[PDB]
């Protein structure tokens, strides 16, 4: 779940 | 001593500090003049189960059977807006971008819960930690009085906070500091460690830089600040100890739901 949060705000 | 380099190092803090500024609402100033009581627009104190009681109406539900799990996940997911605000800011690091993503993400996955204690010691003093954005005071002995495994939860925050609070940094050395914690190249399973080292050199300069300007009067801040690291890696890794805790626990681990919403905001 935080990996995937992180991913999306990098975008 | 004043020469291009440092120069670049004093534009590199002031990029820093103006990205802390836009991606961090809740700055340290900001707390600290809640704190020593300068801000007339005032939290209630919570200090007891009496007050708490008489605190609910400032007390929001925003909103597992176990509810010390039930809170991890209200935190966690509470701070998402957290995470996204710290990898917005680690956007603004130069290079941090350019980094292998996996990489950008593994600095960020560690990184974001040890800021989120460097921010949340600004929220603290040795009497307690604000809450409710700044709209309440939890004690710091109040929380500590909850029954285990909760009185457990907040204190070594707390312990942490007070020792790091000592060193009497603002937010333009917070945010060097940030950066240097997200550029940290020793976290498990980053695949090109010299780029992040070569970042976190140049954040470290900055950091140690604006130590010297903005402390004259504190021997050793620097290796002080970065020895916090070590507490800040401590207290995150503390939650997985806490998790056995309560797994293990038998005793009652029921909690107000005034204490549970608190617990929510705090991590
Ligand atoms: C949330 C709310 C309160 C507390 N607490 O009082 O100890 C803790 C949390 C929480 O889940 N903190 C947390 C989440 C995730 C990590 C991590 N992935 O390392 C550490 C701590």
């Amino acid at each position: 779940g935080l990996e995937d949060i992180i991913r999306k705000a990098l975008m | 001593q004043l020469n291009p380099e440092s120069a670049d190092l004093r534009a590199l803090a002031k990029h820093l500090y103006d990205s802390y500024i836009k991606s961090f609402p809740l700055t340290k100033a900001k707390a600290r003049a809640i704190l020593t009581g300068k801000t007339t627009d005032s939290p209630f104190v919570i200090y007891d189960m009496n007050s708490l009681m008489m605190g609910e109406d400032k007390i929001k539900f925003k909103h597992s059977k176990e509810v010390a799990i039930r809170i991890f996940q209200g935190c966690q997911f509470r701070s998402v807006e957290a995470v996204q605000e710290i990898t917005e800011y680690a956007k603004s690091i130069p290079g941090f971008v350019n980094l292998d993503l996996n990489d950008q993400v593994t600095l960020l996955k560690y990184g974001v819960h040890e800021i989120i204690y460097t921010m949340l010691a600004s929220l603290m003093n040795k009497d307690g930690v604000l809450i409710s954005e700044g709209q309440g005071f939890m004690t710091r002995e109040f929380l500590k009085s909850l029954r285990k495994p909760f009185g457990d939860f907040m204190e070594p925050k707390f312990e942490f906070a007070v020792k790091f609070n000592a060193l009497e940094l603002d937010d333009s050395d917070l945010a060097i500091f940030i950066a240097v914690i997200i550029l940290s190249g020793d976290r498990p399973g980053l695949l090109n460690v010299k780029p992040i080292e070569d970042i976190q050199d140049n954040l470290l300069q900055a950091l140690e830089l604006q130590l010297k300007l903005n402390h004259p009067e504190s021997s050793q801040l620097f290796a002080k600040l970065l020895q916090k690291m070590t507490d800040l890696r401590q207290i995150v890794t503390e939650h997985v100890q806490l998790l056995q805790v309560i797994k293990k626990t038998e005793t009652d681990m029921s909690l107000h739901p005034l204490l549970q919403e608190i617990y929510k905001d705090l991590y």
